[PDB]
């Protein structure tokens, strides 16, 4: 009980359908998976299921674990977030008990989406295995994943995964619609650039974050999310090395400005007082030096394996 | 307690 | 001086590099001048 | 609980290694990174508010024995942070799932203690790309370092997980991409082996000038960082090699002090260095042909293909140390 | 282009400081020149 | 040793040994037989003892003061540059010659 009950979240991390980039049909899969269910109960009766489960896999950095955030913000379900690490012990038979527990108290508060985070790393093909861990959990788990009609509230098995190709057959078969979250495109990557400087005053246009959406091509959204974080910390590299500042404009407020300006009075940053600073304006040389400096991430045979299960079972 | 042991 | 004169040309092409982090060209093109013309003050 | 307390109280260093940051010579970049990232949050923390978020990974990467774990000791020395140093030896345990317990109670312990920093010295050896290791090790280890850095109910808030590794081309690519900032430290050019060399004579009397460093800096060209701290190891031994093959002292200048000189010199007395008094003795100052001598004898310590596979990474993945 | 020819500017310049750190005015008055020519090459 | 993390604790009890009875003389006979230049080897023999006699030698917070580390080897081609660093004088023992033949 008081030991998986540290599976359920409460915190409910504020991300909504509208900042993951793209990725439509994921959405509209979920969607009706997850919204639908609830929304209008009386629909699903006679042969009209709902999905027990759902894959998603794609390289790594792409979206599935945020997507996974952004259920868990809008589902209003309960939400159990295991890994192997609250599964697996040393007594035997207790990697029996605590699977068959996980369940039962997903059935004790339905709905349940459950999200058994990097499956891989539960499931492992059982040739090389140790006996406790690898064949009990395994075995259980099938068994309790083969509940097709008494499961139609409660249970969406999400997922999650980098190595798709390393799953075992009877688990693939389990996750019914396996999803391919892959590298984004134009239209998400300008999306994600306007996001992700949110509310910071910024003299780019529409053309600017259309420029560097241009200009990715090969980041995923983690990338993206760090060039955004390195062009905001630009102004304050850009107030360190300050030798000069100079007053502008509700009394006093002083920016950085090169030797000798209008106004231009030496001194550092330090020597200014608390807030009646300036913090200089975002350019598109901030982001140009911010994608000069940060590389990619993805390897491109990474993806050829990748394509290799999509069209293989995807 | 069931402990690991390790093969070559 | 001198111990000093070397110092203030650093001082000045410093300044330069500061001013260019704004394209002002201007104040460049002076201050890295004005030291230059003191190196061979020295 | 309060067993696994018992084994990880270990860890939580208390001692302070007083390596500041100008005993770090070259290195402006590196530096730049870690003061914005460990030093700044902390003294300015009203900055950081609404989308400008320190940053929570940092992975230093290079040939051996040119900087690595010495500028983690001057992070902990300078960064009035808690400083978690664990390894493999510390996550490894006997006993089915201790190696993710432990690992989960590791990171619980920096988040009850923030702001926190956990140096995970050599991660090139629990993180091994994942194609050919062994299930429990690979898999687990592996698997909750990953679910634990950024995942889904976790909060890497306050937190940095430093890094160093010598091979970082067989590193997982999920780690590649958690660590956020692969920056890279090279071999020393020539101002910072000139830097070297007079940080490492320390106080000692010596007869060189700065066009003496600047020589053997010039000399040294493939040298990392180690190499130079035990040439200077060798030739600081010099004077102790003439104070012993010293048939004949002699008098100079506080009362009494002799040293050693050829045989027949003016007031070349013959006896050795265990016949002469305590702190009496005078040795032979720091004179260039020590510096020459060891320079001759001390060979460098990496090869030029290492180095092509350093450069392959940094050209395809990372930043640049300068 | 430009951007990175200012880069370059500030590079020499930087060097340059560096090198009066040890005196050497040869250096110098090298690096300061053939920044300054190539702050008119802009 | 067999069980799982077990040859490392054994690497850093050593090394504490010596430290708790110091001046001390650690002599690894053979070590090219423990430390392989980590491109091949397996994960845990291979990485784990390597890497704790690597840390465990200078590292952070270790304090290798008054301890010294012997070490011989045949092979000294075969050994890995991160602890062809650690040991910092490679003295070579060669062939004897015609005074050290008379002596023997
Ligand atoms: N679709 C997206 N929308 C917004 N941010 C994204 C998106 N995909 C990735 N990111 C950024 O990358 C971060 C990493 O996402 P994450 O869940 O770790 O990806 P994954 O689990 O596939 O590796 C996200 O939290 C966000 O910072
Ligand atoms: N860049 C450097 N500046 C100053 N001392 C250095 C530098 N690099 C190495 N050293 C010296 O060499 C030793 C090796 O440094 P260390 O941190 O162990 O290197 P690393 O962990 O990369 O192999 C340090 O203890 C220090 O004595
Ligand atoms: F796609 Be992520 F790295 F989980
Ligand atoms: F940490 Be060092 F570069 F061996
Ligand atoms: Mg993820
Ligand atoms: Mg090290």
């Amino acid at each position: 009980r008081g030991a998986l009950s540290s599976a359920i979240l409460s915190e409910k991390p504020n991300v909504k359908w509208e900042d993951v980039a793209g990725l439509e049909g994921a959405k509209e899969a979920l969607k009706e998976a997850v919204i639908l269910p609830v929304k209008f109960p009386h629909l699903f009766k006679g042969n009209r299921k709902p999905t027990s489960g759902i894959l998603l896999y794609g390289p790594p950095g792409t979206g599935k674990s945020y997507l996974a955030k952004a259920v868990a913000t809008e589902a209003n379900s309960t939400f159990f977030s295991v890994s192997s690490s609250d599964l697996v012990s040393k007594w035997m038979g207790e990697s029996e008990k605590l699977v068959k527990q996980l369940f039962a108290m997903a059935r004790e508060n339905k709905p349940s989406i459950i999200f058994i985070d990097e499956v891989d790393a539960l499931t492992g093909t059982r040739g090389e295995g140790e006996s406790e861990a690898s064949r009990r959990i395994k075995t259980e788990l099938l068994v309790q994943m083969n509940g097709v009609g008494n499961d139609s509230q409660g249970v969406l098995v999400l997922g999650a995964t980098n190595i798709p190709w390393q799953l075992d057959s009877a688990i693939r078969r389990r996750f019914e619609r396996r999803i391919y979250i892959p590298l984004p495109d134009l239209a998400a990557r300008t999306t994600m650039f306007e996001i992700n400087v949110g509310d910071t005053p910024c003299v780019l246009t529409k053309e600017d974050y259309r420029t560097l959406g241009a200009m990715t091509e090969g980041y995923s959204g983690s990338d993206i999310a760090v060039v955004v974080k390195d062009a905001l910390m630009q102004p304050i590299r850009k107030i360190q090395s300050a030798t000069h500042f100079k007053d502008v404009s509700e009394t006093r407020k002083l920016t950085p400005c090169s030797p000798g300006d209008d106004g231009a009075i030496e001194m550092s940053w330090t020597d200014i007082e608390a807030d009646e600073l300036k913090e200089p304006d975002l350019t598109i040389k901030d982001f140009l030096k911010a994608i000069k400096s940060t590389r990619p991430t993805v390897n491109e045979d990474d993806l050829l394996k990748q394509e290799q299960f999509t069209r293989d079972f995807g | 307690d069931e402990i690991v042991n390790k093969v070559l | 001086d001198r111990a000093s004169k070397i110092e203030q040309i650093q001082k000045l092409a410093k300044y330069a590099i500061s001013a260019l982090n704004y394209e002002d060209l201007p104040t460049a093109k002076d201050e890295l001048t004005k030291a230059l013309d003191l190196l061979n003050s020295i």
